[PDB]
This record gives structure tokens, C-alpha cells and sequence, in this order.
RNA sequence: CGUCGUAGUCCGGAUUGGAGUCUGCAACUCGACUCCAUGAAGUCGGAAUCGCUAGUAAUCGUGGAUCAGAAUGCCACGGUG
RNA sequence: CUUACCAACCCGAUGCAAACUGCGAAUACCGGAGAAUGUUAUCACGGGAGACACACGGCGGGUGCUAACGUCCGUCGUGA
RNA sequence: CUCCUAAAGAGUAACGGAGGAGCACGAAGGUUGGCUAAUCCUGGUCGGACAUCAGGAGGUUAGUGCAAUGGCAUAAGCCAGCUUGACUGCGAGCGUGACGGCGCGAGCAGGUGCGAAAGCAGGUCAUAGUGAUCCGGUGGUUCUGAAUGGAAGGGCCAUCG
RNA sequence: UGCCUGGCGGCCGUAGCGCGGUGGUCCCACCUGACCCCAUGCCGAACUCAGAAGUGAAACGCCGUAGCGCCGAUGGUAGUGUGGGGUCUCCCCAUGCGAGAGUAGGGAACUGCCAGGCAU
RNA sequence: GCGGGGUGGAGCAGCCUGGUAGCUCGUCGGGCUCAUAACCCGAAGGUCGUCGGUUCAAAUCCGGCCCCCGCAACCA
């Protein structure tokens, strides 16, 4: 699961997630997996389709992660009331914003890296995309 | 809160003083000082004693 | 001035030709000559370190000048500020009168005489060797020892690389091994 | 490190409080060969007067051109140039310099000269 | 451990802005260091509080090598 | 008779380097001895413990057996005592 | 000596930040000038108060689960 | 007291997110003169990853009595000389508070320090280091003094709990 | 009038850095000497004084050069005031304002006062 | 939910007040004994639960994580 190795504070606020992505297309390989919707993805969630796509490849090929869950989200425990301070950190989210790329393979064929990130789409809250590399 | 607090009395007849701090503890030495004495309006030396 | 009058006449016509310079300001020149003596020890007491410049005062005939630690490290455990050791920078026919009682009366001292490295270069044409002794001069008296105590010396050069400062010391006979 | 642009630092805090004071001050150079002296406009822009050892002028009647003495001159000319030109009291601008031996001599010669600072 | 501290705030920042008017001794900007200098007719506070040290309008520049914010007095 | 004059010394000799001698078919493991050089620890020894009653203890040399060579061991002898 | 691996600095490329800024709006605010409009709408002094439990909605946020007809501020509107 | 929340003037809440203070200093204050870091590389007696020396790189990544922020090269950072302006009376004009208050302040008078001089100095780079009133203490005082002269007590000024 | 240098400014990177070249009559720099004025918490290095044998090496100035920095449109995009709307954690429409980054490109500063030298 | 604790093999100091690790037992070598215990002489072993910070310097001071024993969980 990722997770910076430290950090300046514990907590922040909750923000919003309102605009567009910034890094936007294929920099690394050939093929990529593009979000089209808005929301969050947990460490688990990015991790679950690392895995998704690392076995459909057969561990085969180069895979890149642009995401990083670097904001940190906290929870209240059971039968505890409103105040007393913010609540503890829990897990850690990276926000994406629509036309984020979220992976980048290289070294399959086009056919193989389709199925590789349909198995991977099926884990993440999100609604993704299919994505090749273009002449910028 | 170690530095006790002291007056200097002047040098001159009258009894005008100013107030400081002093830590006695690092240094012993009495203080004096050249300050205005407004009673004569000259600049007297100033001499330390216990407030 | 014996080198210093040996200087300006032969070593800088010798050199004018060896590098084929233009102009005579382009040969190296010899600004000072520093020597340091870090104590290191007194810390423990300070009484020896008096008498440690005192020795440095005799080598030279200049007072010393006592370096303060410039930062606090516990790797040797000591405190910024403290006297750590005194210097000595000589300029001027001073620093030659000292550089040929070196070469002519330093040299022909040290135990096991072996001859003065090549390599001892800083990279840009300044040379620094140590010596380990200090009963090596004539001035300090071997009856008066308390300890053995030796010294840095370096040799600051207008040289712009290595080979110029090379070249400037060879000419006036430095011992190379 | 230039000991030109090291003067300089030494010179600017005494030339930002005299720009501040609104004064017309009387700047001082000084070379190994020779001495300068120049009188500038409050606003800094405008030499009023000027005086120094490469006017032959004031150069044919020294040993020489760079000694202690030669700056008395420099000092003298310079403020009789200035009190029949109207100026009387400047600021001394010794400008990075230390105020001592040949600047100094050419200030007390000025000051010696009738000029008020 | 536990939060919950605050000060009072200091009601800092630029209290006349350009082209106002102002009075000798009047308050032009209150600042912890220098964000602005002190130019023609402005003093320096001890809290480096910039105040006109004559009448006229207040006029903002941006001058020297350092491009440094400096307030002066056109005096009229 | 001279010297050293209380010091790690003109005490102490370990260890090591170089050069050799002899025995022996053969001195590498693994001999004894010589020369030059070097000069460890050691400044009288904790708990404890041993021998000795008179030519004894202590100390000083000498010889023999085994043995080509290899004794600080063993067995013997006398000097001082 | 070459060797399951980890790897600073630097260089190239790619992101993130309420407590990052070599950038930087819209608005808002302060000042000046100018018309038109507004029953002085402004300020000062004096007489009399009431009120200091707010609510929801929009926008900007903290908090909570971007849960609550939740809670706590800013601002506007309506109810009061 | 400092930062964020705070929505680019000010201000702005929560048992919201992070840290500090209840001092220190007669020099760590004033002034004049001077000075410029961190880190790393190379070379060099003991000496080592790290001491002092020399050179280069570097350019403030350092430093600031202490938290954070804003500042700081003209340095507000570092060093030395001489010093007591860590002055007395005032104070145009502002800032900030419901108020009690708190803050900034050119200039004027008296006297003083440093500087050749222009000048600078009414504590400290700034923002925390604090406690109203009553009662009482101590010193001073061309104030008052219950018939009068004194005194007691009170007032005023300085200061203490 | 032109060239060149020095001083004081304006301006504060289109002005900086690098790379290459170049300059000594004057100027400047290094330089020479140092008992003395003065100076080194040691050192005539610096500061200071007395000088003019040497040198433009360094430094400084100048010239060239697009290696880097720097400047930088147009268009689009983000955001946003007001009004309206939706599928309302986010958007859209009308209208006004309109970046940042990046791209084309620009770019090896410009200028005032005074002084000296040289040509004129 | 609040208090105290973790340091040679075992049991405890030092921490408060930063620089310097103590005690008793045990273990190891040597003695006494015919032999063992007791006893006598000497010696070794901790880098302080961890990670992180403050400091020239951390067992010692301050944060977090692991652990360990405690106290509290009240009115319906």
C-alpha cells in the first residue's frame, strides 16, 4: 500500500475536488488507463489493480503508477460524538480529477494491455478510459 | 526569575533613584552608571543600593 | 632574501622560457608561508599550549595567532570557541628568510630523510607537507622538550595549476622523491 | 574579492543617509597616483564643482601627484571653486575610505578653505 | 498534544494607500519586518511601522537592484 | 684495582633480522652453538602454598648416563656457608 | 576479486500541498475626480429603548462520513 | 505570542490543525570603524566521518539569546574601540480597542555619549516574558495641618508587596 | 564632434553568467619601498604612507558569440463578478473580466552629469 | 478513558538535576577439600524497548509505535 514515508503534518482538511487533471497523457508507455469521473482512490483501490494488471501480463512489460495517495483521510471510531478533536488518520487517498492518467504499460501488445486494464477498471471506484500514446 | 530587582541611587544630595534588574548571582559587582539627575539637571553617577 | 634575490634573476627567466610566457607577471609567485600547529589536546590543560606557541614563536620569530574551535562537535568533544591551536602566516623576505632555513637547514634534519613528495599538490599549484619534529630547527633546543609536537606547513603559490607549482619550488631545489 | 566592489560596500550606508538628508556632498576619490574631489547635487545627479590631480592646472605645481601633500591642494582648490560658485556647507563623503592621511588632508584643507562640514 | 491556542490579531497591513493625503505622523503601514521601506519623508519604527514624516500624498515604488517595495511622501 | 650511581639503567635478557659453524644421507616443519644488530615483560609478586635442623638451607661452579648431534631435566662432586 | 539487492547527489521526464511560492486573477476594500438620482439617505450630540436562544436557502469553508432538518464561521437572501 | 483555518484590506467560530511564553542581557544596550556565511571538494604531523591549516567550489541552503512568521548585505549577522540615550520634561499627528487601556511617533527644551563631520542614540530585527483597584510599606516633597505654633495623618512625585 | 578612460547617477537581468578575442601615451589595475602617519586579536595580505623600475598575467573595461539565465506575444485553457439553468460532493448557459504554464519571437542593455586623454 | 514501567543472565538503582552505567545474585578462571557445598582471590557481560526530534552531547528531555502491569467505565 502506498503511503509517503513521512510528512510535514498528520492531518489536513478535507478540500474540495473541483477542476480538471493536470498530466493528461501517456508519458511513460505506450498504452494508459485514463479516469473520466472524479473522486478519491485509496491506497488499497490502487493497490488491488496494480495486482489486477500485474497477473493478466503475467508479470511481463513495464507498469507505471502516476498516482500517489499523498492525503491523508481520518475517521471518528464507533459510538464517539461530534467534537473532541479531529479524528485519527485511517488510510490515505489521491484525489483525480477527469482526464488523470492513472497507469502506463509498456512492452505488451495493444490487445493484451485492453484486458490487462479491464481487469484493473473493475476495482476502482472510478469510471476509466483506454488511452495510447500519441506524436504530442 | 533570578534577576532581583535594585535602585541606583545618585551620587548628588538629592534623593532621586532610578530603578533596574540586576543578576546577582553572575555578577556581584555593584553597578554605576552616569544618568541625568533631573533634581540638579546634571548627569551625576549613579551607585547601586537594595530597593 | 637570499632565494628572494635568487628569485627575481634566475628562477623567473628559466620559467619564462619553460612555459613561454608572455609577460613576466605570468610566472608563479610565493605569497606566504603559514604554519600551523593544531594542539588538539589543549583542552585538557592549556598551560602546555602556551609553551606550544611559544615554540611556533621561535621557528619564526612571529607571536602566534591562537585558532578558536569555529564550530562545537562532541566527535573530539569540544565546544565552539575554545583554544584549539595557534598559526603563524609569514609574508614578505620574513617568509623568505624562513624558506631557506628550511630547504638549506629543514631539510638536511628530519629523521630517515627520504625526500618530499610529488603529489602533495592541492590541484591548483599550492604545495603543504608536515613536518612530524619540532627538534628539527636549530632555534628549539632539544634540553627544552616537554613534548614532540610537529606542525603543518603549506606553500601558498600565484600557480595557477600543479605543474607551474611544481616547476617554481624544483627551482629552487626541492627535494622530490 | 575586487577591493573596488568591497569599498563600495563600505561606502554605501553613508551615501543612502546623506541621499535621505536631501545634502550636496562632497565625494572623494582617491587613487595610488592620484586624488579626485567632486561636489554632487542633492539629487545626485549634477557635479557642481570638481577638482583633482589630473588637471594639469593644479598638477604642474606638485612633486608629486599622489602624496599627502598633493591632496592639501585637491582640498584647497576645490573650495574656493565652490564658495565663489555659491555652495558653503556640504557633507563629506569620504566613501569607503578611511577618513585618514591623504583624504583626511584634503578635508581639513577644505575645511581650512572656508568650506562649513 | 492538544490544540486549542490562538493570539489576538494585530491588525496589521497598509492603513493609507496611494495617492491618499495624510498628515505628518500620520500611520501608513504596520508590518513585522520590512515588506515596505522607508523612502522620502517615511521613517522606520522601531516595529518598523512606516509613518510620513510630512504632509502630502503617499506614493508606493519599487526601486533598487533588489526591486524593493519603498513608500515616500510627494509633498504638497 | 677501575667504572657504573639507582635510571627500566652499563639491570634484564625475551623476541626478531642478517651472517655463519658443526653433527648428520638430510637442520623446512623441527637441532645445538657463534658473531653483528634489536632490546618484551619484569622494579620482588593476591588468595594461597612449598623445602629445610648443620657442613643442612642458600648460593657457586664441575662431571657422567642416554647420546652422530641435541640438558634449564636426572644422577653424582666439591667451594663458600 | 567479481558478485539475489537498496541507493545519496546530479541530469532528464511526471505528479501533489490549509500551515509550499521564482507566478497570479475575478471580486472586494481604501483614496481622488465627475455627472445623474435618492424626502439627509451621512456624521455628531442628547431623550427612550429593545436585543445579546436565531432558523433555513445560496455561495466560500472548518468539523462530521463533501452523513444529518448535524455542528461552527464568512457573506447574501428570506423567515423571524 | 506565532502560523493555518480566514474566502488576495481589517476582523472572523469550533473540545478545529500545529507550536511557544510567565524570561534573558550593563552587554546580548549606544556609537564609530571593520567584517561576511552553510555545506562540500583537494592537499596537509599526530588527526580519525567530524578539531586547527591552505586552496577551490558554493552564494546565505548560514546566522539572529528563545516558538513561529515576517524581515535582515547599507546587513538587523560577526569583531574591535570608546561609552551609558536602558536620559528628564514634553509631544504635532496617527494606529488599535465597548471601555479600562495598548501601540507608533517626527519635532521642542534641558543635559549626555560616540563620530573629523553629516549624523545616530528616549534599550535589544519585530511581534510573547504579564495583573486593574483597594489596603499597606520605603524615599522625596517652596501642598495640607480641625483654636494657634508644630506634629500625627493625608495629598503629590518616585518606588515596593 | 568622434573615440577612450575615471567619478557620480538614472534604470534594476532584453541589463546576468559562460565562451572567444582584445586594451596600457593617458587613465586604471597590479606593482616598488616601508624606519615613519597608520595597521595585523600573527602577517605592510588587508588598511596606511612614500614612490614609479616593471606588467597588462590577474583584475577591470571593451568587442564578438544564443551555452544558460532573462524578456515574451497572438490564440486557447483555468479561474471568476452579475443573471439564469442542470443529472447539483460538480458543472452548464448569457455577459463582463481573464491568467499561470507553454509556443512564435526578442535579446550579448540603455542613459544623464562632470572630468581627463586622444583625434578633430 | 487517566497513572506508573521496559537498562549486563535474574531482581533492582541512575532519569527528577544531560556529559560520569551501581548493587546483591548468577556466570567464567584460580584457590581450600580425598571430593562437593559453604568460603577466599580475580575476571568477563549492559550501549539503556524501539523509531523520531531537541542538543556540541541523550539511558537521562520532549513526540510517536510496540509492548507490561495498574485505576476508571457514573445518572437513566
Amino acid at each position: 500500500m502506498l503511503q509517503p514515508k513521512r510528512t510535514k503534518f498528520r492531518k489536513m482538511h478535507k478540500g474540495r475536488n473541483r477542476g480538471l487533471a493536470q498530466g493528461t497523457d501517456v508519458s511513460f508507455g505506450s498504452f494508459g488507463l485514463k479516469a473520466v469521473g472524479r473522486g478519491r482512490l485509496t491506497a488499497r483501490q490502487i493497490e488491488a489493480a496494480r495486482r489486477a494488471m500485474t497477473r493478466a501480463v503475467k508479470r511481463q512489460g513495464k507498469i507505471w503508477i502516476r498516482v500517489f495517495p499523498d492525503k491523508p483521510i481520518t475517521e471518528k471510531p464507533l459510538a464517539v460524538r461530534m467534537g473532541k478533536g479531529k479524528g485519527n488518520v485511517e488510510y490515505w487517498v489521491a484525489l483525480i480529477q477527469p482526464g488523470k492518467v492513472l497507469y502506463e504499460m509498456d512492452g505488451v501488445p495493444e490487445e493484451l494491455a485492453r484486458e490487462a486494464f479491464k481487469l484493473a477498471a473493475a476495482k476502482l471506484p472510478i469510471k476509466t478510459t483506454f488511452v495510447t500514446k500519441t506524436v504530442m | 526569575g533570578i534577576r532581583e530587582k535594585i535602585k541606583l541611587v545618585s551620587s548628588a544630595g538629592t534623593g532621586h533613584f532610578y530603578t533596574t534588574t540586576k543578576n546577582k548571582r553572575t555578577k556581584p559587582e555593584k553597578l554605576e552608571l552616569k544618568k541625568f539627575d533631573p533634581v540638579v539637571r546634571q548627569h551625576v553617577i549613579y551607585k547601586e543600593a537594595k530597593i | 632574501a637570499k632565494l628572494h634575490d635568487y628569485y627575481k634573476d634566475e628562477v623567473v627567466k628559466k620559467l619564462m622560457t619553460e612555459f613561454n610566457y608572455n609577460s613576466v607577471m605570468q610566472v608563479p609567485r610565493v605569497e606566504k608561508i603559514t604554519l600551523n600547529m593544531g594542539v588538539g589536546e589543549a583542552i585538557a590543560d592549556k598551560k602546555l599550549l602556551d609553551n606550544a606557541a611559544a615554540d611556533l614563536a621561535a621557528i619564526s620569530g612571529q607571536k602566534p595567532l591562537i585558532t578558536k574551535a569555529r564550530k562545537s562537535v562532541a566527535g573530539f568533544k569540544i565546544r565552539q570557541g575554545y583554544p584549539i591551536g595557534c598559526k603563524v602566516t609569514l609574508r614578505g623576505e620574513r617568509m623568505w628568510e624562513f624558506f631557506e632555513r628550511l630547504i638549506t637547514i629543514a631539510v638536511p634534519r628530519i629523521r630517515d630523510f627520504r625526500g618530499l613528495s610529488a603529489k602533495s599538490f592541492d590541484g591548483r599549484g599550492n604545495y603543504s607537507m608536515g613536518v612530524r619534529e619540532q627538534i628539527i630547527f636549530p632555534e628549539i633546543d632539544y634540553d627544552k622538550v616537554d613534548r614532540v609536537r610537529g606542525l603543518d606547513i603549506t606553500i601558498t603559490t600565484t600557480a595557477k595549476s600543479d605543474e607551474e607549482g611544481r616547476a617554481l619550488l624544483a627551482a629552487f631545489d626541492f627535494p622530490f622523491r | 574579492m575586487d577591493k573596488k566592489s568591497a569599498r563600495i560596500r563600505r561606502a554605501t550606508r553613508a551615501r543612502r543617509k546623506l541621499q535621505e538628508l536631501g545634502a550636496t556632498r562632497l565625494v572623494v576619490h582617491r587613487t595610488p597616483r592620484h586624488i579626485y574631489a567632486q561636489v554632487i547635487a542633492p539629487n545626485g545627479s549634477e557635479v557642481l564643482v570638481a577638482a583633482s590631480t589630473v588637471e594639469k592646472a593644479i598638477a604642474e605645481q606638485l612633486k608629486y601627484t599622489g602624496n599627502k601633500d598633493a591632496a592639501a591642494a585637491v582640498g584647497k582648490a576645490v573650495a574656493e571653486r565652490a564658495l565663489e560658485k555659491g555652495i558653503k556647507d556640504v557633507s563629506f563623503d569620504r566613501s569607503g575610505f578611511q577618513y585618514h592621511g591623504r583624504v583626511q588632508a584634503l578635508a581639513d584643507a577644505a575645511r581650512e578653505a572656508g568650506l562649513q562640514f | 498534544t492538544r490544540n486549542g491556542r490562538d493570539s489576538e490579531a494585530k491588525r496589521l497591513g497598509v492603513k493609507r494607500f496611494g495617492g491618499e493625503s495624510v498628515l505628518a505622523g500620520s500611520i501608513i503601514v504596520r508590518q513585522r519586518g520590512t515588506k515596505f521601506h522607508a523612502g522620502a519623508n517615511v521613517g522606520c519604527g522601531r516595529d518598523h511601522t512606516l509613518f510620513a514624516k510630512a504632509d502630502g500624498k503617499v506614493k508606493f515604488e519599487v526601486k533598487g537592484p533588489k526591486n524593493r517595495k519603498f513608500i515616500s511622501i510627494e509633498a504638497e
